[PDB]
């Protein structure tokens, strides 16, 4: 339903991950760490006790209806998605895992380079037109890609795909694909991709004309 | 050592039946609580079912109550999850987890299995369609130009996309596959190169799809 | 001033009534099960649409220069509201009565398709029950070119008795007995249920303390057995109210399961394990009250809002029927009687404004936004 | 009483924006704290936000050298989300917020002549930090030279 939240922090920082409960939490939350492609691992159980194999840097706090996970000295193996097991409320499921807080490497802001790829001649024979808008090497992750066709905003016919944070420069990448039928592709002339980012003063627009 | 080994995942059409097995070793499954947790591709953890073999009590999530039927076999030391009337959203990775004590599932699930992937889709095995995303002719003369091959409408995952048989690695970004509304996956693979090499260097994407045994080598030019 | 005071009073009722009832319909689309309230507001909406026409007759003091067909339609709509409103109020009372007294047999009945059909039947019975209005809605042969629009009974000196009583019996007497009887059986069941859930819950707390002091497997086994019977007893006891079955029933699957988990460990002789499993129930009890209190607070709001809407109608029109029945004994009205009769109708049609306001005021979320708007507008 | 009561009119709007406690509209920003400073000095800027509560939105910073574009400088997201800096200003600059005063500060240290520009402020209208800038201040000239 809700995407995992992002919490950018560097090595050596003190991070605090918080989940919010509907009632007074009483030592009933456990924090799970899941690296991409691995099964989750229990970090703190009973909301205050150390787990076996878990260093003392992890520690669970409890402030009102908010329970927090504290990492005293962030380490390069601690960059993963952290899930919170909500305290049980009557009528819900037995176990409910709250949304995750993805901890990622903090770095300087880089604006996204925008490229657009017009559909080829071969693809138009299949009866479908795909327009690809590329966002290259940007940080932070949050960005928005807008599709304009003859200055008309599209909606519900595009899919985005963001790569994982790069292992060398800690940047991202994105590509938006506008799927159109061959008949609808010829009805317009101007296709554009409007990109707005935290590091962009003004939206960056790249456009091409059919033919 | 506590180990949870799983199997049974695979392809199944909507409305089909699939029984997942979670073999448990290092402990007696009778005095334990086996919990099934699934994680949809790109989504968070979701709890599915639980069973206490010693007591026989069995809990289900709302979304799977009446469709799934979790059970345990103490003789074979395994826990089963019989799935019936599968839907599109039942596609996920199913983990089986147990708490330290059979009654401490509210303090955390200490031990987890490796997980099995269940893919529910009515589409048939279809090879990929490779389309070239030609680089812009009017790009930065001394800067960087990006080109790539669009792999569209293939099933099932994955397709291994490499450029020049692995000779080109710098600047290559193979985006995760996105499930189209028609049930067929599609991904892109763009590579950024200096514009001076467009007229001389040859860029060929090697799209390989094992399940269909399809090998495609496509050339991209302005 | 006094001569034109009465037409101005009814104009204020029309203005506030249309705005108030429109807000209620807008709020429900954007308490009662979102069906009877909309239909009840339609009755107010339709009646208030015909209100300005009758106000013109008051200024003319017996002038109906609008057409004979209009007189039959408008006068029927004025007399249609009393039957239609109480039938809907009776329907809402019975709908809440079945859902709280006979929930098993009313599960099929309580459907949006069925409920919508019932409203049309109530409107159909409303037009049939106002049959004398249709028969004697002809223009009164007032002297001169003016024509009155009233009820022209064949024997007004003698036929007045049955016409007045038949309206009082069907529109006020019969529904009041049904509604009051419905809401005393509802509150007896609700008080019995809400005294049952906390009675079985108090059985959990008393036994949950015994487990901690227990020193043998026999005490733990017997203590949990009392809890299990109380848990199952409270599970079936949830099926006695409408907003207490779809929310407070799913939780007991976990609670009964956890008692079985602890009870099974007690039979095995694992006394230490049984107490550890039993100690996990202090979070189930802690989640028992925090959900029960929210539901118990929510099940009073539904009943109080339903009763307040019903009680407003039968109190606004109560003084009017006091004078109407009294004038049967005292045929000749006095000077005070004229003022009292005018005051009776003013409170009678105030039901068009109190019902939308009472429903809005009792909604805690709705009134909160209005207070915030006043603070911003005050500046 | 005009002067004192107009300060209470501005004080009234502060409490009225507290009562708004949401989206509202039409937020005004005013830079300050610009002046000549020798290389290696220190300066602090400020932007007072009025008409809305910036405790729900992220306040960014931009600069524009003459004959150049508006390169990014720093962004100060909501408390607990951290602050990100551009490559050139990393280490030397520091942006901090004050939700109570609806004011953001750009604590600048170790200035260089290359940093001479107009430091335009901005408030991110989007609550997801998507970069939806819709309001700006007039900017304050900052020049570094001995
Ligand atoms: C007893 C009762 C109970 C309920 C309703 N239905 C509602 O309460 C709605 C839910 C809002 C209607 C009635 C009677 C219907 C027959 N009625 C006769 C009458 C009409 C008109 C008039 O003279 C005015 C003419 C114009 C006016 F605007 C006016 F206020 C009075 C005198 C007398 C008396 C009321």
């Amino acid at each position: 339903t809700q995407s995992p939240s992002s919490l950018s922090a560097s090595v050596g920082d003190r991070v605090t991950i918080t989940c919010r409960a509907s009632q007074s939490v009483s030592s009933a939350v456990a924090w799970y760490q899941q690296k991409p492609g691995k099964a989750p691992k229990l970090l703190i159980y009973s909301a205050s006790s150390l787990y076996s194999g878990v260093p003392s840097r992890f520690s669970g706090s409890r402030s009102g209806t908010d329970f927090t996970l504290t990492i005293s000295s962030l380490q390069p193996e601690d960059f993963a998605t952290y899930y919170c097991q909500q305290p049980w409320s009557w009528g819900s499921a037995l176990i409910t895992f709250g949304q995750g807080t993805k901890v990622e490497i903090k770095r300087t802001v880089a604006a996204p380079s925008v490229f657009i790829f017009p559909p080829s001649d071969s693809q138009l024979k299949s009866g479908t037109a795909s327009v690809v808008c590329l966002l290259n090497n940007f940080y932070p992750r949050e960005a928005k890609v807008q599709w304009k066709v003859d200055n008309a905003l599209q909606s519900g016919n595009s899919q985005e795909s963001v790569t994982e944070q790069d292992s060398k420069d800690s940047t991202y990448s994105l590509s938006s694909t506008l799927t159109l039928s061959k008949a609808d592709y010829e009805k317009h002339k101007v296709y554009a991709c409007e990109v707005t980012h935290q590091g962009l003063s003004s939206p960056v627009t790249k456009s091409f004309n059919r033919g | 050592e506590v180990q949870l080994v799983e199997s049974g995942g695979g392809l199944v059409q909507p409305g089909g039946s699939l029984r997942l097995s979670c073999a448990a070793s290092g402990f007696n499954i009778y005095y334990s609580s086996m919990h099934w947790v699934r994680q949809a591709p790109g989504k968070g953890l979701e709890w599915v079912a639980s069973i206490s073999p010693y007591s026989g009590s069995t809990y289900y999530a709302d979304s799977v109550k009446g469709r799934f039927t979790i059970s345990a076999d103490t003789s074979k030391n395994t826990a089963y999850l019989q799935m019936n009337s599968l839907r599109a959203e039942d596609t996920a990775v199913y983990y089986c987890a147990r708490p330290w004590y059979p009654w401490s599932y509210w303090s955390g699930l200490d031990y987890w299995g490796q997980g099995t992937l269940v893919t529910v889709s009515s589409a048939s095995t279809k090879g990929p369609s490779v389309f070239p995303l030609a680089p812009s002719s009017k790009s930065t003369s001394g800067g960087t130009a990006a080109l790539g091959c669009l792999v569209k409408d293939y099933f099932p995952e994955p397709v291994t996309v490499s450029w020049n048989s692995g000779a080109l690695t710098s600047g290559v970004h193979t985006f995760p596959a996105v499930l189209q509304s028609s049930g067929l996956y599609s991904l892109s693979s763009v590579v950024t190169v200096p514009s001076s090499s467009l007229g001389t260097q040859t860029y060929i994407c090697n799209v390989n799809h094992k399940p269909s045994n399809t090998k495609v080598d496509k050339k991209v030019e302005p | 001033y006094i001569n034109i005071i009465m037409p101005s009073v009814f104009g204020t009722i029309c203005l506030l009534g249309i705005i108030g009832n429109s807000t209620v319909i807008f709020a429900v689309v954007k308490n009662v099960p979102d069906i009877f309230i909309i239909n009840l507001s339609v009755v107010d909406l339709l009646f208030l649409l015909g209100m300005p026409f009758m106000i013109h007759q008051l200024m003319g003091n017996g002038v109906w220069h609008f057409g004979e067909t209009m007189c039959t339609l408008i006068t029927a709509m004025d007399a249609n509201s009393q039957f239609t409103s109480t039938y809907i109020l009776t329907a809402m009372a019975i709908d809440r009565y079945l859902a709280t007294v006979h929930p098993i047999s009313s599960t099929k009945f309580r459907k949006p398709s069925v409920a919508t059909l019932v409203i049309c039947l109530l409107w159909a019975l409303s037009f049939i029950s106002i049959t004398p209005v249709w028969l004697y809605a002809r223009l009164i042969p007032f002297p001169g070119g003016a024509v009155g629009c009233g009820i022209r009974l064949p024997n007004p000196d003698t036929d007045l008795y049955w016409f007045t009583l038949y309206q009082f019996f069907l529109a006020f007497a019969l529904p009041f007995v049904v509604i009051t009887a419905a809401y005393v059986r509802i509150l007896q069941r609700m008080k019995r249920q809400l005294a049952d859930l906390e009675d079985n819950w108090e059985t959990l707390n008393d036994n949950l303390k015994v487990i901690e002091k227990a020193d043998n497997a026999a005490q733990v086994k017997d203590a949990l057995t009392k809890m299990r019977a109380a848990a199952l007893d409270a599970q079936k006891a949830s099926g006695s109210g409408s907003p207490e079955m779809k929310d407070f029933r799913h939780g007991f699957d976990i609670l009964v399961g956890q008692i079985d988990d602890a009870l099974k460990l007690a039979n095995e002789g694992k006394v230490k394990e049984a107490q550890a499993a039993a100690e996990q129930l202090k979070t189930t009890r802690n989640a028992y009250i925090q959900k029960y209190l929210l539901i118990r607070l929510r099940t009073k709001r539904v009943t109080r809002t339903a009763i307040a809407i019903c009680l407003v109608f039968f109190v606004c029109w109560a003084p009017y029927y006091v004078l109407q029945l009294t004038q049967l004994s005292i045929s000749r009205p006095t000077l005070t009687f004229v003022y009292l009769y005018n005051a009776a109708i003013s409170l009678g049609y105030a039901n068009s404004c109190l019902n939308p306001f009472v429903y809005i005021v009792l909604c805690e979320t709705f009134r909160k936004r209005l207070v915030l708007s006043v603070k911003i507008a005050a500046l | 009483e005009i002067a004192a009561l107009e300060k209470e009119i501005a004080a009234l709007e502060k409490e009225i924006a507290a009562l708004e406690k949401g989206s509202g509209s039409q937020v005004q920003l005013q830079e300050s704290g610009g002046g000549l400073v020798q290389p290696g000095g220190s300066l602090r800027l400020s932007c007072a936000a009025s008409g809305r509560t910036i405790s729900r939105y992220a306040m960014s910073w931009f600069r524009q050298a003459p004959g150049k574009e508006r390169e990014f400088v720093a962004v100060a997201r909501r408390s607990g989300d951290g602050a990100f800096y551009a490559d050139s200003v990393q280490g030397r600059f520091t942006v901090s917020r004050d939700d109570a005063k609806n004011t953001v500060y750009l604590q600048m240290n170790s200035l260089k002549p290359e940093d001479t520009a107009v430091y335009y402020c901005a408030i991110d209208s989007d609550t997801f930090y998507s970069g939806s800038y819709d309001y700006w201040g007039q900017g304050t000239q900052v020049t570094v030279s001995s």
